[PDB]
RNA sequence: CAGGUGGGGAGUUUGACUGGGGCGGUACACCUGUCAAACGGUAACGCAGGUGUCCUAAGGCGAGCUCAGGGAGGACAGAAACCUCCCGUGGAGCAGAAGGGCAAAAGCUCGCUUGAUCUUGAUUUUCAGUACGAAUACAGACCGUGAAAGCGGGGCCUCACGAUCCUUCUGACCUUUUGGGUUUUAAGCAGGAGGUGUCAGAAAAGUUACCACAGGGAUAACUGGCUUGUGGCGGCCAAGCGUUCAUAGCGACGUCGCUUUUUGAUCCUUCGAUGUCGGCUCUUCCUAUCAUUGUGAAGCAGAAUUCACCAAGCGUUGGAUUGUU
RNA sequence: CGGCGGGUGUUGACGCGAUGUGAUUUCUGCCCAGUGCUCUGAAUGUCAAAGUGAAGAAAUUCAAUGAAGCGCGGGUAAACGGCGGGAGUAACUAUGACUCUCUUAAGGUAGCCAAAUGCCUCGUCAUCUAAUUAGUGACGCGCAUGAAGGAUGAACGAGAUU
RNA sequence: UCUCGCCCGCCGCGCCGGGGAGGUGGAGCACGAGCGCACGUGUUAGGACCCGAAAGAUGGUGAACUAUGCCUGGGCAGGGCG
RNA sequence: CCGACCCGUCUUGAAACACGGACCAAGGAGUCUAACACGUGCGCGAGUCGGGGGCUCGCACGAAAGCCGCCGUGGCGCAAU
RNA sequence: GCCCGGAUAGCUCAGCUGUAGAGCAUCAGACUUUUAAUCUGAGGGUCCAGGGUUCAAGUCCCUGUUCGGGCGCCA
RNA sequence: GUCUCCGUAGUGUAGGGUAUCACGUUCGCCUAACACGCGAAAGGUCCUCGGUUCGAAACCGGGCGGAAACACCA
């Protein structure tokens, strides 16, 4: 799919419609001094082998594409988080499509 | 699951040598003076089978 | 080898007499594995020297 | 102490449904039409199909048009290039399967846009009236569009998807961080995301004929029982064969049966066991009669043979090969 | 389990240890792509702990460096193992010496065969019988023969067969 | 816990404290009904209504049978081939 | 004379060619603890409860019963979120 | 997910923050009885994309897409 | 029977935007002639049907064949 690299939507700092930059979310990294993390290490720290499940029996294919919005505003810099719906193909201010043109030959 | 053949020749009980009619541990005479200054002469008494 | 058992030997087992691995063994292989041709550099008829 | 190697050894696992299991398939989570017997619901490894996507527009609003096809015309131009008129209830299109729906529409083309945004509850669908997912009607903000009424919180509707724990990100000049204070850090509260397709969501390869246990006739292999597709044996019609002549003897196309000496189908009995092939031996029974007794018919001159009737009294053998039937 | 503990070893390569094949005779073909094994570290990529440096108030974070192993490069099949198709073609037909291509790491060589290995199959031909799904001899596009095991060969066998 | 909005308090005038209206979440209030003891029924953990595995673990006893190595003893007519 | 298959059990279906049962005697299988829930009975009742301790000729019964009250600490209830 | 290395005349490799070189492909000449073999030349650029650092870029940094290894694995 | 794959010049094969390679065939050279060699040319509903698509040999279904692999325990 394609979405604009900036979209007027509602601001919940602002309290109003606004200008928002649109990027594309990713994981940050793991903490390793997370609660679980350190459960999980200690649990793992000593003998008894691997004592916490491990998946490995991937089904989907996609991911929901999660949209980071930042208001525009200089002293508001509020983000928000939007999921779109699952898609392979995903780009942020692509070429807009057109519609009386002629398909390459 | 079971101990191989090689794995029980290591520990000794049957796979031990027959050493019950060797004639004795065949080595040179210790070395000493006359080895390291001279030389030390002796006779061959026998030659025997071991 | 090939005619004991699977219990007894690496190399036993099987409907044929057949090894069904390669008989070159690693040097660090574990006791009770290393059976064959133990680090062998080669194998074959040593035709040349 | 750290990294590598490590079936030499240890522990464990090696889904489910299933006209027995395995192989195959997914009828395991969903959607359309039918089944389905005119409310709704309704099953089979029932039938015909589809789904794990796609779309900054294919979302939202407004405006203006009319589509498929056909007829008649126009230089090159022809069956199809473009232009014009006429007919055109949709026979087109609306992303996809199918069904429904739709014409100054929901389709096509433009213009402006982001209601595909921020929130709390209620409700419908599956339903236990639990959840998820999806959906409907509101209410409160902030907006878009249009002159306006209005419409819009995604796609015209019916599908397009995911708990706990953990992780990650965003928000409150928020709470806690353990005797007090400051600051990092960590924990929390609310909302998204990372996935469990066995789709209410374990972390999982084989082999055993060396095998074991608890059971199962809920479930196969052998008999028996239902059935008779297949096998076998008959009948009806008579187009034809029979040098002519349908029917002496046969019988195409069709069609009606019988039998349980074939092989299937099923799984009712038997899994705290009904000894599983063949041969040998021995007895009895059936007739759909090979021979023999008595007959009828012939394309019956005689001889031989063929068809049919009463008929199972009596007989139906010796061997090579093969475990064989 | 452990001790510089113990066995081989009262031993020393004509020795110990580990494998395969299985007397003699005659041979033992091709393939190092795969999986193993092994040799070399060559600039070398990756690579843990520790150590080093930097930032920070510290926890901590980052960076630099870089052991084995793995990658990279050779060898090895009496290591495990493997060893192809499709078309046309000779003055009767029939075969195909021969010729085209596709492809492999190499395309099964010498031999041997309906063999204890061949489904089709009770193969085909000959012999043995009156009659043989049996036996033997021969043939070979051989479902799926084949070389550390192939093919033979006296003597022997409470082995299987005519 | 959201949304809206205006006031009030002071030995600390504060990033202070308190109050309102309208929705919504709670296993609440709205002049108590509990506590103790006994009995019955139901569910659960325990041997758990009774009997029943194939297994797993810990510590011991066996080479008087057999398997193999070592030590020390004993034994094996009569003929053939040559 | 009429009626009448052998019981138990699993089962859709047993008289079954389904299993156990030759006969007789004795033994033989929902128990106790703890924790809940609800119902019922009793006492007191915004309270209730001494169960742990202590005091009483230390003891046939009596290892019982009686009492504590500035022993009500404490538990549960009386307030939720 | 981490460490990297790689993307460039039609194709590949090489390359300087201040004019992208070479080889393999194409074309014109000789060339050889002749084919091969060989130069003479000529034409030919994805400098893998987008944004920023830049006066100025493949060459400096993020957003990315593929390929190859070595790692890493609690919804 | 189940599952999987294939179908393209005469032959053996490559390969969503006017189908490649080699052999073969035709023509002209060279040679006394043939072959080799040299220079040119021709030759394929991409098995059949339907569909998506502006456009199908390719992508998706059906059918014609052909080719493999399973076809076990009693
Ligand atoms: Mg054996
Ligand atoms: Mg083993
Ligand atoms: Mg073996
Ligand atoms: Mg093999
Ligand atoms: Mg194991
Ligand atoms: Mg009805
Ligand atoms: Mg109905
Ligand atoms: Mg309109
Ligand atoms: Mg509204
Ligand atoms: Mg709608
Ligand atoms: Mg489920
Ligand atoms: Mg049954
Ligand atoms: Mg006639
Ligand atoms: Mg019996
Ligand atoms: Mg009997
Ligand atoms: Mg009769
Ligand atoms: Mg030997
Ligand atoms: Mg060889
Ligand atoms: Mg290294
Ligand atoms: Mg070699
Ligand atoms: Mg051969
Ligand atoms: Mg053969
Ligand atoms: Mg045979
Ligand atoms: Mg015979
Ligand atoms: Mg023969
Ligand atoms: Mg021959
Ligand atoms: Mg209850
Ligand atoms: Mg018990
Ligand atoms: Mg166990
Ligand atoms: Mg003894
Ligand atoms: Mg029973
Ligand atoms: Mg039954
Ligand atoms: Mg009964
Ligand atoms: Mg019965
Ligand atoms: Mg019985
Ligand atoms: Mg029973
Ligand atoms: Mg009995
Ligand atoms: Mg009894
Ligand atoms: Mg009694
Ligand atoms: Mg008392
Ligand atoms: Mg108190
Ligand atoms: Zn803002």
């Amino acid at each position: 799919v394609n979405v604009p690299k900036t979209r007027r939507t509602f601001c919940k700092k602002c309290g109003k419609h606004q200008p928002h930059k649109v990027t594309q979310y990713k994981k940050g990294k793991d903490s390793l001094y997370a609660q679980g993390k350190r459960r999980y290490d200690r649990k793992q720290s000593g003998y008894g082998g691997q004592t916490k499940p491990i998946f490995r029996k991937k089904a989907k294919t996609t991911k929901k594409i999660v949209l980071r919005l930042e208001c525009v505003e200089p002293n508001c810099r509020s983000k928000r988080m939007l999921a779109i719906k699952r898609c392979k193909h995903f780009e942020l201010g692509g070429d807009k499509k057109r519609k009386g043109q002629v398909i390459q030959f | 699951g079971r101990v191989i053949r090689g794995q029980r020749k290591g520990a000794g009980s049957v796979f031990r040598a027959h050493v019950k009619h060797r004639k004795g541990a065949a080595r040179l005479r210790a070395v000493d003076f006359a080895e390291r200054h001279g030389y030390i002469k002796g006779i061959v008494k026998d030659i025997i089978h071991d | 080898g090939v005619a004991m058992n699977p219990v007894e030997h690496p190399f036993g087992g099987g409907n044929h007499q057949h090894i069904g691995k390669p008989s070159t063994i690693r040097r660090d292989a574990p006791a009770g594995r290393k059976v064959g041709l133990i680090a062998a550099r080669r194998t074959g008829r040593l035709r040349g020297t």
